[PDB]
């Protein structure tokens, strides 16, 4: 649903912050 | 022993005629008939002995003592023959099978193998495969029921499966054409449709009706073996897919004041409100002139009863099954 | 949910458990069964319960150095658990660390 | 391929992973020697299956591995289509 | 079932036992009372059946020793204890009943409520801390 | 008996039963129906050509008990001019005109007299409580009023479903429809009559929000409303005993802290297996200043009626038997009740005074219970009615009337279950040597198969003793609470190691041989006295059956010939019964448990036999059954491999 | 066109119906099923006990009240109602067999080999997957499935064949060519991506199972 997705969206973006850590900012 | 245990076991139950009386309850003799769980069971051998005897039984010790041989010894048979006398055409003909050369233990665990199954005929008690059978799609469509012969026997009395038992229902058809009443209705003879099954839910809780309840959490998701770690040093699962870390996961493709607490009833009962009133339907006329026409052993009869079901069924004017034809 | 898998990482399926543990699984089993309960129960004993049990302890030996292990009682390691996770969750969304 | 776990939701509440795997060591004996992973945050961060075709390739061939063996005293008369019984029904009747 | 609140069979079964066996073995103690392990027995002797244990009503110095210590070390309730000279569970709930007796003679003088004969009466923590059928203590030693 | 609604419209259903071949009666239990309808036509003078008036009902000690009414009523004796006839209980006599019989018992009459010529009206009391054997009977009266139309017909009906009756009884069959060329009008063949009952005003009271747990709701109900309304005796329908037990015993414990000054409360339980003490204890009224908290199954509904009754409380919730066919397995099942058994509920709550009904659900759960109870020939064996249809002689079972069609395949188990005791042939006819003797008796098919082939092979009477006892429903050993160890003793006292039937075999032996027919010597050996001398009497009842067999019956328990060894003599009896209960064959498997053939289900000992405390490897149980949690199975007897693979070889081979 | 097919062995049996049976009738769904059915019942009387069929299959509901009719004396034979969409239709596409329908002037029993020699290398099970397959392609596309089965003009359907022959790697690559078509049609149809439909979705898609939305 809605919520899952919200959930689910914050774990990818939490999965590229991990990822993009150090290089472009 | 022996004298205690039998004047006890004739002193507790003198009663028991037939069988033999159970063990008596004492502190001295033991009580070998009774269940002692599997973590209170102490492993012994036919002797007796707290002791294994095997190399893959956990023994320190295999065969006759640790040698291959027996007490007996083992001695050849001798086999003579020719021409003029041979063995295939002897009328006592041994023939070699497979079980001289096996022991005790051999025959026993061969015979542990040799398991019991009911056949395929006859259904047998809590036979519940054809759950996954069904529900496989064009599997379940090609494969069919394993032909019980009560089926097949009703078949051959005159029954069809998928529609039930009872009398002949003279109903036309559905064609299949939306609800055309304007058909001619000739109406064949066919045969009522099965009443489904009921599947009664399992209470084993007192909750009340129509409780939903509260929901239950789920855990978080989740050349073929090994030799083995033994079954005491497995302890638990240390030795997982060598190769790689964690159990696999599923991959998705893509992203009057009434009692405190007590409601009242808005509407009342019907048939508390019909038991006052007088029915739906007004009792016959019963005109005056009409009169009454008539003016005011069973064990011994079935002695006597030698009318067999087949004259039972003539005078009674009941159809009866075809037999062999 | 991710309290309970923490602590049932600890043990494995198969193995030789004393009560304790047994316990333990018991009320993460219980925990699964009955979520709406036992999220009462820790948040009342969040609250209300500021005297607790005895704490064992014993040594891990690395041959070099040896460390204190200590054992908590079952039902308070499922409040720990819980509250470990919901203090690190809200400090990595409010940004203490 | 963790973008693509079967449950990502809850997973988004799991924070402070890494400090709560380094001071698990006081709270169990038996020492976790993946402190450092999490295979469901990480992922698979290393595949170790390809070995297995290559040591059986070092040793001069399935032929040669199980010629060394009691496999031909059995009358197996080919190696596939077998299989290795974890325990007996003895062992797990002995058990406890 | 390995559970429940301590009876008087199962505190003189232990304290038979604690004479016999000791106050170093545990284990054997728990063995003779079915439903009590060797940490509950433990718990129940050091919180409840040890001698030195004072189930009198408390005195005014001993809670004046209690608020004066919980107000020099906040919720080191296993510290005090030996200090006030009671177990850590008994100045824990005499802390909180006189807070609560605090409150509940504050709210006389404030006067909120009228007479005491209705059912709107503010409800108390300790009408919280109420066992249900189907609930657990969290000490029953 | 004048103030009765039934003898206001006596007339008119005389005139319904002389015209019209059969008439439906609609009207609720204590209307007066049972108790004057009879007496009506024997005063209408239906007896003056010898001809009797048959009462069909489907509860014994309901019948018992109407029997003793309605013979205290019109001033006869019991069995003279009112008479009944229970299972193997015949107060029966020549002069005797009406008859309160079992339905059962009329087919088995039926295999007696085929166009019932010794009985004027047949009526069904109570017929939507739909007993098997009433539907069976309503099939066959159809059929025989078809053939004779003389004798007449009454089906009680409680509500409108009478009307479905009503069409049951115009489908006639498809012959007639050739003969149907005339414009003659359609006759009512039946016809509806009203006696309506009488019943104070009952308030009815739900709940706002579906209860959690119905048993202490329910004694929370029973304790408010005791504090709150004024007198009345409360009482509240549970499910099963552990469920009153539990109540009984909350109930003490509060009423041990209530505050003095009050009325105090008596706890009474209700159940089947009641003794003579607490059942009069509930029979007797309420002392001074105490109100009785009454707990009962479905005994208060129909079977036994209790006065000046005035709150009841519904748990929602009744216990049914069930049948699995593909398992293949009883289930004692709490089913949510029916609309018709809340309807009921509210009816017998208010009796003598404007009482309340304290229905624990919500009125839009109200609304969403089935109107009428599950039909009872879809969830039960079929095996023994079509057993009793074929002895009969209707082979047709496929083409018969019912009032409601089986399903499909459920008779199919029921049918293979008839050609593993034999009975039936490959042709699906019935044998006639074997198959009509399994086919007449009143006992359960699988031991009757046992009994007939004792003589084949040796050893009889024993088994006969068996089969005496095993048609019994209350337990033999009476349950005192205070005796543990001494109870399990004086089982020990006579219990052998080779299975629970040898047991109850020394037990008859020990009562029959030397006992002299005396009760208190039960009295010490904690066992019942009247069930089993009606199992005495079900012994010569049986014996009688078998020489009408035609097979000399070797009584030599009364001679001193011992010389034959009892071991042996144990294995015959034994072996006997597994040629007769091969079908009901498990495994115990080590952790203590009980596995079918297949290795599926799970079976436990149940908690009666000596088998519950002992080590077994292959058994036999006599049933088994699946209650809320746990799957247990009855007259565990010991057995071996090697004789189910003898005995069975179209049923058992080997790996 | 009247069409019964053995999935086991491949065996097509056609009843073909001219318009003289349509002639002067009225309600011809009616009559039409029932002359179906009739049919059915004597191509079963005609078949020996040996060969006669245990189960029958019908893709329409109402087919099972008047077979019922048909089959009084044949109890042993069972009528299932087919929930799966089944692709039996789209053989009017396939032009030899459209060809002999459309010229036939009277009523004819047709005997035809649906498996071609599919039997002699794979099993009977993935030969009806193909045939299925087959069907739900030409039900989507009759053009392109004919350009997909012969690719090439090398590829020569035979005589006494109805497919064109080819080797098995070859009808493998024209499988999961069908299997894209498909599943390309059905993504276009219901508007959901190719990728989202997993392996039970898409054997479901196949089957022409009715898959209910979530």
């Amino acid at each position: 649903d809605d919520s899952e997705a919200e959930e689910r969206a914050a774990y990818e973006e939490a999965q590229v912050r991990a990822a993009m850590d150090g290089l472009r900012g | 022993r022996a004298a205690y245990e039998a004047d006890l076991t004739a002193q507790q139950s003198p009663y028991v005629f037939f069988g033999t009386p159970l063990p008596p309850l004492d502190p001295d003799v033991r009580d070998d008939g009774s269940y002692v769980p599997i973590w209170k069971q102490e492993a012994r051998d036919e002797r007796g002995r707290k002791r294994f005897h095997g190399a893959f039984t956990g023994g320190w010790s295999a065969g006759y003592f640790n040698t291959v041989g027996s007490k007996e010894g083992w001695t050849p048979s001798s086999f003579v023959s020719s021409r003029t006398k041979r063995w295939k055409d002897d009328p006592n003909k041994v023939e070699q099978r497979p079980e001289d050369f096996m022991d005790e233990e051999d025959l026993a665990d061969l015979e542990e193998s040799r398991k019991l199954q009911t056949r395929e005929a006859f259904s047998g008690l809590g036979s519940t495969a054809d759950d996954a059978v069904r529900a496989s799609g064009l599997m379940g469509l090609f494969r069919v029921e394993g032909e019980t012969m009560g089926v097949k026997l009703l078949k051959k009395m005159g029954w069809k499966e998928g529609q039930g038992i009872g009398p002949k229902v003279r109903r036309k058809a559905r064609l299949g054409l939306g609800s055309d009443a304007n058909i001619t209705e000739e109406t064949h003879l066919f045969a009522p449709d099965n009443v489904p099954m009921i599947s009664f839910v399992r209470k084993t809780d007192h909750k009340g009706l129509g409780y939903a309840g509260e929901t239950g959490l789920t855990p978080l998701s989740k050349p073929r073996g090994s030799i083995g770690v033994g079954i005491l040093n497995d302890t638990g699962s240390d030795d997982e897919d060598p190769y790689e870390l964690g159990p696999k996961i599923s991959y998705n493709r893509v992203i009057r004041l009434p009692l405190d607490g007590f409601v009242f009833g808005k509407e009342p009962d019907p048939l508390i409100s019909e038991i006052i009133a007088e029915g739906k339907y007004p009792p016959p006329r019963i005109p005056p002139g009409w009169v009454s026409s008539k003016k005011p052993s069973t064990a011994e009869a079935a002695k006597s009863s030698t009318l067999d079901p087949r004259a039972r069924a003539a005078i009674l004017g009941e159809k009866q099954l075809p037999g062999k034809s | 949910i991710l309290a309970l898998e923490r602590l049932r990482e600890a043990y494995s399926t198969k193995g030789r458990l004393n009560q304790s543990q047994r316990e333990e699984l018991a009320l993460i089993e219980q925990a699964y069964d009955s979520p709406g309960t036992t999220l009462e129960r820790i948040k009342r004993f969040l609250l209300t319960q500021r005297a607790f049990k005895e704490v064992g302890i014993d040594m891990n030996d690395n041959y070099s150095t040896i460390n204190p292990v200590y054992d908590v009682e079952p039902i308070e390691k499922i409040s720990d658990a819980y509250l470990d996770q919901y203090l690190w969750y809200q400090a990595d969304q409010r940004h203490l660390f | 391929n963790t973008l693509f776990q079967k449950d990502r939701s809850t997973l988004s509440f799991d924070k402070g992973f890494r400090a709560r795997a380094e001071f698990k060591i006081y709270q169990l004996m038996k020492s976790n020697p993946f402190w450092w992973t999490n295979p469901r945050h990480d992922g698979k961060l290393w595949n170790l299956n390809a070995y297995r075709t290559d040591v059986i390739q070092a040793l001069g061939g399935v032929e040669t591995i199980l010629e060394h063996t009691l496999f031909k005293a059995t009358g197996f008369p080919s190696w596939e289509g077998l299989f290795w019984e974890k325990s007996s029904g003895f062992e797990a009747s002995m058990q406890f | 079932v390995k559970g429940g609140v301590w009876t008087n069979i199962e505190d003189e079964i232990l304290k038979a036992a604690v004479s016999k066996y000791g106050l170093n073995q545990w284990a054997r103690v728990s063995s003779l009372l079915a439903r009590k392990t060797p940490k509950q027995c433990k718990a129940r002797w050091n919180e409840w059946l040890d001698p030195s244990i004072k189930k009198i009503e408390w005195s005014r110095e001993e809670d004046e020793k209690l608020l004066h210590l919980a107000k020099l070390m906040p919720t080191q309730w296993r510290t005090i204890a030996p200090i006030v000279g009671r177990t850590a569970n008994q100045c824990l709930e005499r802390y909180q009943k006189l807070l609560d007796e605090a409150e509940q003679r504050e709210a006389s003088e404030l006067g909120l409520t009228g007479p005491d004969g209705g059912e709107t009466r503010a409800p108390t923590a300790e009408d919280v801390r109420k066992l249900r059928p189907g609930e657990i203590d969290p000490d029953p030693e | 008996a004048a103030l009765l609604p039934i003898a206001k419209h006596r007339e008119s259903l005389l005139y319904l039963v002389e015209t019209n071949p059969v008439t439906i009666v609609v009207g609720q239990t204590g209307s007066g129906k049972s108790t004057q309808i009879p007496q009506f036509l024997e005063k209408a003078g239906w007896c003056a050509d010898g001809k009797l008036i048959a009462v069909t009902q489907p509860r014994r000690v309901a019948a018992v008990t109407l029997a003793i009414r309605v013979a205290e009523e019109f001033g006869c004796e019991v069995g003279k001019e009112v008479g009944y006839s229970i299972r193997f209980e015949d107060a029966t006599s020549e002069s005797t005109r009406i008859k309160y019989m079992t339905d059962g018992l009329l087919i088995r009459e039926a295999l007696v007299d085929p166009l019932l010529s010794r009985y004027s009206v047949i009526m069904i009391d109570e017929a939507h409580e739909r007993s098997i054997s009433s539907d069976i009977l309503l099939g066959l009266l159809k059929k025989i009023r078809r053939k004779r139309p003389d004798l007449r017909i009454i089906i009680s009906s409680a509500t409108l479903q009478a009307e479905d009756y009503r069409a049951y009884f115009e489908k006639a069959s498809e012959t007639q429809e050739e003969d149907s060329s005339n414009d003659k009008q359609k006759e009512s063949i039946a016809s509806i009559i009203s006696i309506e009952g009488r019943t104070y005003p009952i308030d009815i009271l739900y709940l706002d929000t579906p209860t959690e747990d119905y048993l202490e709701k329910a004694i929370s109900t029973v304790f408010d409303i005791h504090t709150n309304e004024p007198k009345g005796d409360i009482l509240v329908f549970l499910t099963g005993r552990d469920e009153i037990e539990q109540a009984v015993q909350a109930v003490s414990e509060r009423s041990a802290s209530l505050p003095p000054g009050s009325e105090a409360l008596l706890p009474l339980p209700l159940y089947s297996g009641l003794s003579a003490e607490q059942q009069m204890y509930v029979f007797e009224e309420a002392p001074e200043n105490t109100r009785k908290v009454i707990f009962s199954t479905n005994l208060a509904e129909a079977s036994v009626t209790i006065e000046g009754i005035v709150y009841v409380i519904d748990s929602g919730f009744v216990k049914l038997r069930a049948y699995n066919p593909k398992t293949g397995i009883e289930s004692l099942t709490a089913t949510p009740v029916s609309k018709a058994s809340a309807a009921q509920r509210a009816g017998r709550a208010g009796r003598t005074k404007p009482g309340k009904c304290f229905r624990l659900y919500t009125e839009e759960a109200y609304q969403s219970l089935p109107d009428a109870t599950v039909p009872e020939i879809q969830r039960s064996n079929l095996a023994p009615i079509i057993l009793q249809l074929k002895a009969l002689g209707i082979d047709n079972v496929l083409r018969f009337d019912y009032f409601t069609p089986p399903p499909a395949e459920q008779m199919t188990r029921a049918l293979e279950l008839l050609y593993s005791l034999g009975a039936l042939d490959d042709y699906a006819k019935l044998t006639r040597p074997l198959g009509l003797r399994m086919a007449e008796l009143a006992v359960e098919p699988m031991m009757a198969k046992t009994l007939l082939s004792a003589q084949s092979f040796g050893c009889l009477s024993e088994i006969l003793t068996i089969a005496a006892m095993t048609s019994l429903d209350g337990t033999l050993w009476i349950q005192h609470e205070g005796d543990k160890k001494k109870t399990e003793s004086v089982k020990r006292k006579f219990a052998a190691e080779e299975g629970d039937h040898l047991t109850l075999l020394n037990v008859y032996q020990a009562f029959v041989t030397k006992g002299r027919k005396e009760a208190h010597w039960c009295h010490e050996n904690m066992l019942n006295y009247k069930a089993m001398i009606r199992a005495v009497s079900i012994r010569a009842q049986l014996k009688r059956f078998l020489e009408r067999f035609g097979i000399d019956v070797e009584e030599s328990l009364s001679s001193p010939s011992v010389s034959q060894q009892p071991a042996n003599k144990a294995e015959k009896i034994q072996r006997c019964l597994t040629i007769g209960y091969f079908a009901h064959a498990a495994k115990m498997q080590p952790d203590g448990t009980f596995r079918n053939v297949s290795g599926t289900t799970v079976l436990h000992a149940h908690p009666s036999s000596i088998m519950f405390n002992r080590k077994a490897d292959w058994v036999i149980f006599h049933e088994v059954l699946e209650t809320k949690d746990k799957t247990f199975i009855r007259d565990i007897t010991r057995i071996k491999k090697e004789w189910l693979l003898e005995y069975a070889p179209d049923f058992y081979k080997t790996t | 066109a009247i069409f019964i097919f053995n999935p086991r062995t491949g065996q097509l049996f056609l009843k073909i119906i001219h318009t003289s049976v349509w002639a002067g009738q009225k309600r011809l769904g009616q009559l039409a099923k029932w002359k179906t059915a009739e049919e059915v019942a004597a191509l079963i009387r005609s078949l020996p006990v040996e060969e006669q069929p245990k189960q029958l299959i019908v893709t329409r509901k109402g087919l099972l009240d008047p077979l019922e009719v048909n089959l009084v004396d044949f109890p042993n034979i069972s009528i299932r109602a087919s929930e799966l969409q089944l692709p039996f239709q789209a053989a009017m596409k396939v032009e030899k067999l459209g060809d002999m329908i459309l010229r036939a002037t009277e009523p004819q029993m047709v005997l035809f080999n649906l498996y071609d020699d599919w039997l002699k290398t794979i099993s009977s099970y993935t030969a009806f997957s193909r045939l299925i397959l087959i069907l739900r392609a030409l039900h989507v596309n009759q053009d392109k499935t004919k350009l997909i089965l012969r690719p090439d003009k090398t590829v020569i359907t035979q005589d006494h064949h109805i497919w064109p022959s080819l080797t098995d790697e070859d009808w493998i690559k024209v499988e999961m060519q069908l299997r894209d078509l498909i599943l390309n049609d059905y993504g276009k149809k219901n508007n959901v991506n190719v990728a989202s439909l997993t392996t039970s979705e898409v054997r479901d898609i196949i089957l022409g199972m009715e898959i209910s939305a979530p």
